[PDB]
RNA sequence: GGUGACCACGGGUGACGGGGAAUCAGGGUUCGAUUCCGGAGAGGGAGCCUGAGAAACGGCUACCACAUCCAAGGAAGGCAGCAGGCGCGCAAAUUACCCACUCCCGACCCGGGGAGGUAGUGACGAAAAAUAACAAUACAGGACUCUUUCGAGGCCCUGUAAUUGGAAUGAGUCCACUUUAAAUCCUUUAACGAGGAUCCAUUGGAGGGCAAGUCUGGUGCCAGCAGCCGCGGUAAUUCCAGCUCCAA
């Protein structure tokens, strides 16, 4: 090519869109913002596959240009704005507050909260640098940057971010025994607590974790983001508490409910 | 008419929209397709409105005639309704005209007028020789 | 024997490649100057002009005539013989025809007591043989 | 050459003509397996044979 | 490009060598007992039967307890005893390779409405669900090879508007009808 | 100095690479121009402006090869985009409709999109699936039975042919609904629509391999058949035909 791409095919789409074939050929590819394409959830699907309140980008489109919905207490009227992880999406008309949460299986769940829950947001500190001045500096897992924070915050630990400031209430150390998620990879959606973090120098650091139930699985430093004090979660979880589970204790779930519906 | 019914399901509302939408499947176990009008109007009184503001489509039916399942869409106002639904369904409720001139027409007329730069006269003048 | 050490994959392979040129249908099928010889240049029919008809006699053991035309194809211009299998449809070939050739059944090997004959006439200006034999379509006159 | 190309549909042109006989029309399809394997799966004959084949000339 | 999806399969094979009389008699048997077409769709059952053997082998050749092995095990037997081609007490991985294919032919619903007694031959019973007068629960089925399972084998009936459930006699019926009062006052 | 029998270097490729496809005990062998990803090119080369991003070609400059208009002074070109022509060929579709869906672009809820969607051609190929079913008479057959072959019907299953013989349906005509941007098609649904139900199933075979005729009439080592053995020289299981059978 001569330049950057502007489409995205429908079939090369990232998986946890849940988008089908036969649509159509292309796919909303959403535009630059906080999160990579990779795992951002843009708002056209959001409101079109995900809620229904939409049937066509032409719906949506006027949903967003008649401003109503809320991301991270801005309003957005950009169709493929990418939401990605735990941007409160709040819509006032109908008065509901979604949190995007990735489900057991991977993939971003229709979690709704309460207000008062919508009014802060959890975030990933990615680097801390020194700017002109001697003035810290604080980039999060967003492309979110602020100034003057807790010197005793380090890189990859949580931050409480309040909306409609931006300012840090509170922060979770990355320290063995804490609540975390997995963020990425094979182990995406899993809730548990950090048990172990070996550094390989030169590399990526693995870091394994034990969930409510006892598997234990492991992963990458990059995948994980801490969203607990010690086990308390600072936020609301999803059905199944971030619990994967495998196929044969799912079958035997789906014909309970079956048995129970029937 | 003696035996035509109308059932919903997945009913839902929305205010982002200013509407009420769900599918509906109706129930002709000897007649053909029921007309959409005559959904209009049932569903009209289903839901104590007007068969002006309903808006229905996608009726397909089921092998071996009977259950047709279609997607109704109701709203709290005709001027809403006006503002936010597909202008060939307002075409189709005669609401919106689309007297308008043939997509290659229109694509000539838009080629003819770039030969012409800048003067006004000319640039609305083009079309009118070459009809 | 055959060596069979962990580290004899670079021997296996280069004694499989070198061995597999000596048996004729790979040897045919890599080399190219069976597909520089071949008439048809890789092609399962090919298109020519009538040059002539002959006859052609039959092998030792049969006793017949062969109606055969020689064809010189449109692409490459190369002059070939081609039989044309039925009673007599031969009377519905004449000069300067556009007939179309396919292979006689064996991939460039004579077939039955026709000697060196690997083409057999499926059109005629472009009508069926088996059209004009069975008399389901007529000659473009 | 030779010239013997004179013969050409020698045997085809001395053929009689003899028309086919016009006959009821054949069964396809299902029908058609159904009274094929009716022939010869249900049936018992008193007469020898050694099982003779289906189009027997007797 | 084109948005479509040209995702396809064959669904049988046809055998290795032809002519061969014990093959040709056994295939023919089936079709006369079954009342089916042509040998495309015994062909068809065949290659049903053989690929669910060859998974049922596959899984065997698996270890015991391997999870894999018991959930796809469980997954098929349970198929295997929706369409009733298999007793529900035998929920083992070995009884699926002493199946037959005349155990899923008798699951036909061309052969079903047979055994119901909806039809008086196999035959009649074919072109009786081709004219679409049997239905299933409440769906009418024009399809001789619907795979009837157990649940749906009860609600197997006539089709209310063929004229051998309600009402609305045949067209023949009806001019036969018209011609008799049109000849006698 | 560096690289080479652990194959350098050179040549060929009917080589774009990969995800993949065919075949299918296991191992493999072939195919991947082709809708997804990556690369390259815009007649052949070469050089540039602009711009964040181009060595851009539905941008420019020059040369080469083609080639358009000309008042002969000049001027304008790049369909390996969508259609559609010529040529090449064994070999491949309509100079159609629409931005209604999926998305893209823009100053942008409003415009544009031969991207793409829809329809047309389409036996590339894949799935389902009509061309008939039933009953009653004659003539047979059955472990049939009733007296122990004899004769029949208290039963069952075929085939032969009929004023049978009245039931069920489509394939088609075709109103409406539905579908759809608008249509079309499918599914519904009025009314017509089957007794050579002439509303007609074909393609290849009948010596063997290999299922099916030592039938009949012609031809006479001719014509022809025959993948291979072989057939044909006047009584052809093999050619040309009729009939009858076989396979799908
Ligand atoms: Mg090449
Ligand atoms: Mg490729
Ligand atoms: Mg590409
Ligand atoms: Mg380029
Ligand atoms: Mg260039
Ligand atoms: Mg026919
Ligand atoms: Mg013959």
């Amino acid at each position: 090519a001569r330049g950057p791409k502007k489409h995205l095919k429908r079939v090369a789409a990232p998986k946890h869109w849940m988008l089908d074939k036969l649509t159509g050929v292309f796919a909303p590819r959403p535009s630059t913002g906080p999160h990579k394409l990779r795992e951002c959830l843009p708002l056209i699907i959001f409101l079109r596959n995900r809620l229904k309140y939409a049937l066509t980008g032409d719906e949506v489109k006027k949903i967003c240009m008649q401003r109503f919905i809320k991301i991270d207490g801005k309003v957005r009227t950009d169709i493929t704005y990418p939401a990605g992880f735990m941007d409160v999406i709040s819509i006032d008309k109908t008065g509901e507050n979604f949190r995007l949460i990735y489900d057991t299986k991977g993939r971003f769940a229709v979690h709704r909260i309460t207000p008062e829950e919508a009014k802060y947001k959890l975030c990933k500190v990615r680097k801390i640098f020194v700017g002109t001045k001697g003035i810290p500096h604080l980039v999060t897992h967003d492309a979110r940057t602020i100034r003057y924070p807790d010197p005793l915050i380090k890189v990859n630990d949580t931050i409480q971010i309040d909306l409609e400031t931006g300012k840090i209430t509170d922060f979770i150390k990355f320290d063995t025994g804490n609540l975390c998620m997995v963020t990425g990879g094979a182990n995406l959606g899993r809730i548990g607590v950090i048990t172990n973090r070996e550094r390989h120098p030169g590399s990526f650091d693995v870091v394994h974790v034990k969930d409510a139930n006892g598997n234990s699985f492991a992963t990458r430093l990059s995948n994980i983001f801490v969203i607990g004090k010690g086990n308390k979660p600072w936020i609301s979880l999803p059905r199944g508490k971030g619990i994967r589970l495998t196929i044969a204790e799912e079958r035997d779930k789906r014909l309970a409910a079956k048995q129970s519906s029937g | 008419n003696d035996t035509v019914t109308i059932r919903t399901r997945k009913f839902m509302t929305n205010r982002l929209l200013q509407r009420k939408q769900m599918v509906i499947d109706v129930l002709h176990p000897g007649k053909a397709t029921v007309p959409k009008t005559e959904i209009r109007e049932k569903l009209a009184k289903m839901y104590k409105t007007t068969p002006d503001v309903i808006f229905v489509f996608g009726f397909r039916t089921h092998f071996g005639g009977g259950k047709t399942t279609g997607f109704g869409m109701i709203y709290d106002s005709l001027d809403y309704a006006k503002k936010n639904e597909p202008k060939h369904r307002l075409a189709r409720h005669g609401l919106y005209e689309k007297k308008k001139t043939s997509r290659k027409q229109r694509k000539e007329r838009k080629n003819r007028m770039k030969k012409v730069r800048g003067t006004a006269k000319a640039n609305v003048g083009a079309g009118k020789k070459p009809k | 024997g055959k060596c069979r050490g962990l580290r004899t994959a670079r021997k296996l392979r280069s004694h499989r490649r070198d061995q597999k040129w000596h048996d004729k249908q790979y040897k045919k099928a890599h080399l190219g100057t069976a597909l520089k010889a071949n008439p048809f240049g890789g092609a399962s029919h090919a298109k020519g002009i009538v040059l002539e008809k002959v006859g052609v006699e039959a092998k030792q053991p049969n006793s017949a005539i062969r109606k055969c035309v020689r064809v010189q194809l449109i692409k490459n211009g190369k002059k070939i013989t081609a039989f044309v299998p039925n009673d007599g449809c031969l009377n519905f070939i004449e000069e300067n025809d556009e007939v179309l050739v396919a292979g006689f059944g064996r991939k460039g090997h004579a077939v039955g007591d026709i000697p060196g004959v690997r083409f057999k006439v499926v059109k005629v200006a472009n009508v069926s043989l088996l059209a004009l034999y069975k008399g389901k379509k007529e000659r473009p006159r | 050459v030779h010239g013997s190309l004179a013969r050409a549909g020698k045997v085809r042109g001395q053929t009689p003509k003899v028309a086919k006989q016009e006959k009821k029309k054949k069964k396809t399809g299902r029908a058609k397996r159904r009274m094929q394997y009716n022939r010869r799966f249900v049936n018992v004959v008193p007469t020898f044979g050694k099982k003779k084949g289906p189009n027997a000339n007797s | 490009p084109v948005a479509r999806s040209w995702v396809c399969r064959k669904t049988y094979v046809t055998p290795r060598r032809p002519f061969e009389k014990s093959r040709l008699d056994q295939e023919l048997k089936l079709i006369g007992e079954y009342g089916l077409r042509n040998k495309r769709e015994v062909w068809r059952v065949k290659f049903t039967l053989a690929k669910i053997r060859k998974a049922a082998r596959e899984l065997l050749t698996l270890d015991e307890k391997d999870p894999r092995r018991l959930f796809e095990g469980n997954a098929l037997l349970r198929r295997l005893v929706r369409i009733g081609v298999l007793d529900e007490g035998k929920m083992k991985l070995d009884y699926i390779l002493g199946l037959k294919i005349e155990d899923f032919l008798e699951r036909r619903l061309q052969t079903q409405v047979f055994k119901l007694g909806l039809a008086k031959s196999i035959h009649h019973a074919r072109v009786l669900i081709r004219q679409r007068h049997i239905r299933v629960r409440k769906q009418v089925v024009n399809i001789p090879s619907f795979i009837v399972r157990l649940d749906s084998q009860k609600h197997i009936d006539f089709s209310l508007r063929s004229p051998y459930g309600g009402g609305r006699p045949g067209r023949v019926k009806r001019k036969n009808a018209k011609k008799g009062q049109g000849g006698a006052g």
